[PDB]
């Protein structure tokens, strides 16, 4: 209760590659979606 | 599809992995099922909206993560 | 913690702040994505 101390570099890292996943799985999800929306306006 | 569902279970795992990561919440009273099943019911607009204001807030995040501002 | 220096606290708090808006979102998007039909 004293404050919020920084984040050591490993944590950084470990949190760094998990929205790595984040970021492949929400792009993959934009396409279909993305394809979807276009497909029925074509 | 059970394909998306699955993709964005996993994901909502990698955000709970994240919270554990960057929380300095000392049965994690900082999230409040109430809060979550208020939010599954209003958050706006179709699944392709949310995923693009999903994406951007994940690129917010990465920037800081990797760039450290 | 090769080559990576520590977040500081202010980068830590922004990021958790929109982690917890993120998590909010994604189960919205896991409801809407199970019920959603097409007419």
């Amino acid at each position: 209760g004293f404050g919020t101390s920084p984040l050591t570099p490993s944590a950084r890292i470990s949190a760094l590659n998990i929205v790595g996943d984040l970021l492949r799985k929400v792009g993959a999800l934009e396409s279909k979606l993305a394809a979807c929306r276009n497909f029925a306006k074509d | 599809s059970p394909d998306l569902l699955s993709e964005v279970s996993e994901m909502k795992q990698d955000l709970i992995k994240m919270t554990a990561i960057l929380t300095t919440d000392v049965k994690a009273g900082s999230i409040k099922v109430k809060e979550l099943v208020k939010a599954a019911e209003e958050e706006p607009g179709e699944p392709f909206e949310i995923v693009e204001r999903v994406k951007e807030d994940l690129e917010k995040v990465n920037e800081i993560l990797r760039s450290g501002t």
